[PDB]
C-alpha cells in the first residue's frame, strides 16, 4: 500500500525542479563560496591591534591556516547549506500583507513561521558559538577552572561557568529569532522580480555595500536591545546553567553581567557586534543569491522542438495553473516577447497544422482575459465590500460571533482587530504585478499585429480585447474615487527591503491607460469599424482624441 | 556630402517660409551647477536665451516651453489658455520630456529635482497645483541636465554629469535604478532608440556609451579625439548619427538586427562611419563669397527619415561665430544617403537657439525653429 | 583542550548520521531540481 493514483503533483513540481533549481543549487553554492570572505575579514577584524599591523596580519594568516578554523568552517558551511533551505521552504511571490494588527500576530504565532524562529536561534547559537571559539582567549568555552583555589584541601579540580561564553551563545540565539521575526515582519521572503534585469555580478556588488552598511547598523540595534534584555533576565540562563550542570560562579576574578559596569565592556561589545555583523552578512547573502537566482527570467518556447518538450511550451505553462513562481516567469516571458522579439511574435500569430487554427494565440488570449476578468470582479467585489459598510459546528460559529461583538465593543480590543485601510488596499492589488504582465504582453501583440499577423488571428478578438480593457478601465476609476484610494504611501530611498508591492496599483492603473492608449495609437481610426458598447465606443473616442 | 554641395544661403533680408518639390521657398517675413548645465544644454545659448527648452508631445499639437524665468508654459492649438507650470523646486530648467501613450504628463529637469506634471487635458488652467507636480530625486544626481521616456512610455531616464550612473525611474511605483558603470565620466545627454531596444548615453569625455533595454548591457565607445557633441537614431533604430566637438564630421553608426538568440550584446558594427563633412568652405552668392563649416551642435530627424536638420556653430572666423540650419535630405534603404537639401534662414538679426521636428504632422515634416527674437517658427516641408 | 583543535573531528563522529541524511537530501533535492528540467528548459 499505496504508491498509485497522483501523476499531477509529480509533474507540477516535475516543471519547477527544471526551470527554478539549479538555479537553488547554484545559489547555495555560490552562498558556501562567499563563506571563506566572511571568516576571512572576520579573523582580521576580531584579531585588530593598532600598534602592531604586521603581527596582527602575521598572526591571522596564522589562525587562518589553524585546523581548528577549517573545522568551524566545514561546520559553518552546514548552517549556511540549511538557512540556503529555509529560504527556499518559506519563499512568497504575493506579499502576505496583515490587514489589522490581530493577522500581524497571528502571522508570528503560526506554527510553521514559530518552526523558522527556533530553528534559525538553534543556527544563531551554533555561528556563536563558532565565533566564540574563532576569537580565542576569555571567549573560549562554556567551562573554565577556577582561578581562585590555593586553599589546600581537595584535588577535584573545580569548574566555573564563563559568563562571557554564556552571553555569546545567548546573543547568537537572540539574533538568530530576532532575524526570523524581522524576516515575516518586513515580507522579506517576499520575491520582487526587478523592473529591469541586470547581469547577476552588477545586481549582487550593487546590493554588497548596502548590506554590509545595513549588517553593521543592524548587529548595533541588535546587540543593544540584548543589552537591555540581559539586564533584565540573565540571571534567569545564568542560575538555570549553574544549578543544571552544578558549576561555580567566579564572584572574585569576573564582574558578572548581571551588573551595567560589566555589561559596558567595551572589548565583549566589540566582539559581540563584529560576531552579529558576520551572522547577519553571511544570512542576508544567502536571502541576496537566493533573490538574485529566484528572479532571473527564463525563457520558454512558443512552439515545441520536439513533442515530448512540449509541457514546456508557454501556452501550455500559461493555462496548466501552475506554481506561482512558474506563472510570474512565464508571463513576464511574454512581457519581454512581446516587446524584444519579432521571431516569437510569429510563433503566437502561427496556425496550427493539420487543423489550421490559431492554439497559440487562442491560449495566451485565454488566459490573459481570465486573469484581466479575474481582477475586474476582485476590484467590483472590493467596492460592494466598501459600499456596504451538526449543532457544535454552529453553536461553536454563532459564540465565536458574539465573542466578536463583544470584543469590538473594548477600545483596546478594537485598536487590534481595526482593518488598516492602506494595507487592505495593498492586499487587493498584492497580484497585481501578474496582471501588469498579462496587460503588457497582450497589448503589445495586439499593436505587433497589425505588421505581423499575416492571418488576421488577433482582429477577430480585438472586440472582447477592447471590451475586457475598457471594463477594467471603468473598474479602476470607479475604485480610484473611493477614500485613501489616490493617497501615495510614504517611502525610505535605498532600504534592502523593497516596498514596490505599495505603490504597484498605480503602475496597474499607469500600465492600463499606457496599453489602451498604444492600441489606439497602432489601430486608429480602423477602431471606428469595432463593434462595441454605445459607452464603450464613446470612451475609446476619448482615447483616440488624446483626452485621459 | 560635404557643404560644396549645398545650394546657396538666401539673400540676405529673406526668410526661408516652407519647403516644397524640394527647394526652399522664401519671403520678407512671417563649474557651479549652473555653467555646467550651459556647457550640456541643448541651446546654443542657454545662459541668455530667453528659451532654455522645446518639446513637442508625441502625438498631438500641444507643446511645452521652459523660458528663463524657470516657468513651464504649456499651448495647444485647441486652447487659449496657456499653463503656467513654477514650483518651488523648479529652477535653473534644462530638458523637458512629456511621456509617450498619455495625454496629460510631462517630465521638467532641475538644478535639484527631476518634476513630473499631470495636466488636465480638457481643463487647462492658467497655473496648476503644487499638488500636481510629483518630485523625484536622489543623492548625488544634481544638476539633471536630460531627460529620456522610453517609447513604450513605463521608464523615465535622466542625466547628471556630475553623476557615474544613469538614473533609471519607474513613475509609478516611484522607483530609482542606477546603471553604475566603472569611470569615465557622468552623463551629459540620453536618447533612446524609437524602437526601445537601444539607449545613447553620452559623456564629459571622448567617450560614449550604447545600452541595451532588454539585458541593460553596455557598449564602449573610446577612439575619438573629443566628447560626443549630440547625436540621433534613425526612424527604425538601424543608424545611430553622432558627432565630436572639435572634429567638423558627421558619423554613422549601424547595428542590425537580432536574427539570432541567447546573448544580450548592444550588437553595432565594429567600426562608425563618414557620411557628411561641415569643414571651412566657401559658397558664392549674389551677396559675395560667404563661408560656411564649423561643429554640429544639435541634429534631428525627422519621423518619416527623410529630412535631416543640423544646426550647425561657426568657427569665430566663419560668419562672426553665428550659428546655421543645415537641411539634408536622407535615405536609409539600401543605402545610407546625406543628399544636401539647403540652408534655413530667419529674421535679419535673429540666430537659431534651437531645432526640433514635430512627431505626428500629416504632410510631410515640421520644423519647429526657436530664435534669439524669442521668437517661435514653424518651417513645414511638404512631400 | 583548547577552545579548539578538537571541534573538527569529534563532530564529524558525533553527527555523521546528519551529514549523511543532509547529504541525501541534498542529492535528492539536486535530482527530485533537475527533473522538474527536458520539458521546460
Amino acid at each position: 500500500a499505496t504508491a498509485v493514483s497522483r501523476p499531477c503533483a509529480g509533474r507540477s513540481r516535475d516543471i519547477l525542479w527544471r526551470v527554478l533549481g539549479w538555479r537553488i543549487v547554484a545559489s547555495i553554492v555560490w552562498s558556501v563560496l562567499f563563506l571563506p570572505i566572511c571568516t576571512t575579514v572576520f579573523i582580521i577584524f576580531s584579531r585588530i591591534d593598532l600598534f602592531h599591523p604586521i603581527q596582527w596580519l602575521s598572526d591571522s594568516f596564522s589562525d587562518l591556516y589553524s585546523s581548528y578554523v577549517i573545522f568551524y568552517f566545514l561546520l559553518l558551511s552546514v548552517v549556511i547549506i540549511i538557512i540556503s533551505i529555509f529560504n527556499v521552504e518559506f519563499y512568497a511571490v504575493v506579499p502576505s500583507i496583515p490587514c489589522s494588527r490581530l493577522a500581524l500576530i497571528g502571522k508570528i504565532i503560526h506554527p510553521q513561521q514559530l518552526m523558522h524562529s527556533f530553528i534559525h536561534a538553534a543556527m544563531g547559537m551554533v555561528m556563536a558559538w563558532c565565533a566564540a571559539v574563532i576569537t580565542q582567549g576569555q571567549y573560549s568555552f562554556l567551562v573554565v577552572p577556577c582561578t581562585g583555589t590555593n586553599s589546600f584541601g581537595s584535588p577535584a579540580a573545580q569548574t566555573c561557568l564563563n559568563e562571557y561564553h554564556l552571553f555569546f551563545l545567548l546573543t547568537g540565539a537572540f539574533m538568530g529569532y530576532s532575524y526570523s521575526l524581522l524576516y515575516f515582519v518586513n515580507n522579506m521572503n517576499y520575491l520582487p522580480f526587478p523592473i529591469i534585469q541586470q547581469y547577476k555580478f552588477l545586481r549582487f556588488r550593487r546590493s554588497l555595500l548596502l548590506l554590509v552598511k545595513h549588517s553593521c547598523v543592524e548587529s548595533l540595534f541588535l546587540v543593544r536591545n540584548f543589552c537591555i534584555l540581559y539586564y533584565f533576565l540573565g540571571y534567569i540562563p545564568k542560575a538555570w546553567i549553574s544549578t543544571a550542570m552544578n558549576l561555580h560562579i567566579d564572584e572574585q576574578v569576573h564582574r558578572p553581567l548581571d551588573t551595567v559596569s560589566g555589561l559596558l565592556n567595551l572589548s565583549l561589545l566589540y566582539h559581540v557586534w563584529l560576531c552579529g555583523v558576520f551572522l547577519l552578512t553571511t544570512w542576508y547573502v544567502s536571502w541576496i543569491l537566493f533573490k538574485i537566482y529566484a528572479t532571473e527570467a527564463h525563457v520558454f518556447p512558443v512552439q515545441p522542438p520536439f513533442a515530448e518538450g512540449s509541457d514546456e511550451c508557454l501556452p501550455k505553462v500559461l493555462n496548466s495553473n501552475p506554481p506561482p513562481i512558474i506563472k510570474y516567469l512565464a508571463l513576464q516571458d511574454l512581457m519581454l516577447l512581446s516587446q524584444y522579439s519579432p521571431s516569437r511574435r510569429q510563433e503566437v500569430f502561427s496556425l496550427s497544422q493539420p487543423g489550421g487554427h490559431p492554439h497559440n494565440w487562442t491560449a495566451i488570449s485565454r488566459e490573459c482575459l481570465n486573469l484581466l476578468n479575474g481582477m475586474t470582479q476582485k476590484l467590483i467585489l472590493y467596492q460592494e465590500a466598501a459600499a456596504t459598510n451538526s449543532v457544535i459546528y454552529s453553536w461553536i460559529q454563532n459564540k465565536r460571533e458574539q465573542i466578536k461583538n463583544f470584543l469590538s465593543k473594548r477600545v483596546l480590543i478594537m485598536y487590534f482587530f481595526s482593518k488598516h485601510p492602506e494595507a487592505s488596499i495593498q492586499a487587493v492589488f498584492s497580484d497585481a504585478q501578474m496582471h501588469i504582465w498579462a496587460l503588457e504582453g497582450l497589448s503589445h501583440l495586439v499593436a505587433a499585429s497589425f505588421t505581423e499577423d499575416r492571418f488576421g488571428v488577433v482582429q477577430t478578438t480585438l472586440p472582447a480585447i477592447l471590451n475586457t480593457l475598457l471594463t477594467l478601465q471603468e473598474a479602476v476609476d470607479k475604485y480610484f474615487k473611493l477614500p485613501h484610494a489616490s493617497s501615495k504611501p510614504p517611502r525610505i530611498s535605498g532600504s534592502l527591503v523593497d516596498t514596490s508591492y505599495k505603490t504597484l496599483r498605480f503602475a496597474f492603473r499607469a500600465s492600463l491607460k499606457t496599453a489602451i492608449y498604444r492600441i489606439t495609437t497602432t489601430f486608429g481610426e480602423h477602431l471606428n469599424a469595432v463593434q462595441a458598447s454605445a459607452e464603450h465606443q464613446k470612451r475609446l473616442q476619448q482615447f483616440l482624441e488624446f483626452k485621459e | 556630402c560635404s557643404l560644396g554641395l549645398f545650394p546657396p544661403p538666401p539673400p540676405r533680408g529673406q526668410v526661408t517660409l516652407y519647403e516644397h518639390n524640394n527647394e526652399l521657398v522664401t519671403g520678407s517675413s512671417y563649474l557651479r551647477s549652473e555653467d555646467l548645465i550651459a556647457e550640456f544644454a541643448q541651446v546654443t545659448n542657454w545662459s541668455s536665451c530667453c528659451l532654455r527648452v522645446f518639446a513637442w508631445h508625441p502625438h498631438t499639437n500641444k507643446f511645452a516651453v521652459a523660458l528663463l524665468d524657470d516657468s513651464v508654459r504649456v499651448y495647444n492649438a485647441s486652447s487659449t489658455i496657456v499653463p503656467s507650470l513654477k514650483h518651488r523646486l523648479q529652477r535653473n530648467v534644462a530638458s523637458l520630456a512629456w511621456k509617450p501613450l498619455s495625454a496629460s504628463v510631462l517630465a521638467v529637469a532641475c538644478q535639484s529635482c527631476i518634476l513630473i506634471w499631470t495636466l488636465d487635458p480638457t481643463s487647462l488652467s492658467t497655473r496648476p497645483s503644487s499638488g500636481c507636480a510629483q518630485v523625484l530625486s536622489h543623492p548625488g544626481h544634481t544638476p539633471v541636465t536630460s531627460l529620456a521616456w522610453a517609447p513604450s512610455g513605463g521608464r523615465l531616464l535622466s542625466a547628471s554629469p556630475v553623476d557615474a550612473a544613469i538614473r533609471v525611474w519607474d513613475v509609478s511605483t516611484e522607483t530609482c535604478v542606477p546603471l553604475p558603470w566603472f569611470r569615465g565620466g557622468g552623463v551629459t545627454n540620453l536618447l533612446w532608440s524609437p524602437d526601445g531596444s537601444k539607449i545613447l548615453a553620452t559623456t564629459p569625455s571622448a567617450v560614449f556609451r550604447v545600452w541595451e533595454a532588454q539585458m541593460w548591457t553596455c557598449e564602449r565607445w573610446p577612439t575619438l579625439s573629443g566628447r560626443c557633441q549630440t547625436g540621433c537614431w534613425s526612424p527604425d533604430g538601424s543608424r545611430l548619427l553622432f558627432t565630436v566637438l572639435g572634429e567638423p564630421l558627421i558619423y554613422s553608426l549601424s547595428f542590425p538586427e537580432r536574427c539570432g538568440e541567447g546573448k544580450g550584446c548592444v550588437g553595432g558594427a565594429k567600426s562608425a562611419t563618414i557620411v557628411a563633412d561641415l569643414s571651412e568652405t566657401t559658397i558664392q552668392t549674389p551677396d559675395g563669397e560667404e563661408r560656411l563649416g564649423g561643429e554640429a551642435h544639435s541634429m534631428v530627424w525627422d519621423p518619416s527619415g527623410e529630412r535631416l536638420a543640423v544646426l550647425m556653430k561657426g568657427k569665430p572666423r566663419v560668419q562672426d561665430g553665428k550659428p546655421v540650419i543645415l537641411l539634408f535630405r536622407t535615405r536609409n534603404s539600401p543605402v545610407f544617403e546625406l543628399l544636401p537639401c539647403g540652408i534655413i534662414q530667419g529674421e535679419p538679426g535673429a540666430q537659431p537657439q534651437l531645432i526640433t521636428f514635430h512627431p505626428s504632422f500629416n504632410k510631410g515634416a515640421l520644423l519647429s525653429v526657436g530664435w534669439s527674437t524669442g521668437r517661435i517658427a514653424h518651417i513645414p516641408l511638404y512631400f | 583542550p583548547g577552545p579548539y583543535g578538537a571541534s573538527l573531528f569529534q563532530h564529524f563522529l558525533d553527527s555523521y548520521q546528519v551529514m549523511f541524511f543532509t547529504l541525501f537530501a541534498l542529492l535528492a533535492g539536486t535530482a527530485v531540481m533537475i527533473i522538474a528540467y527536458h520539458t521546460v528548459c
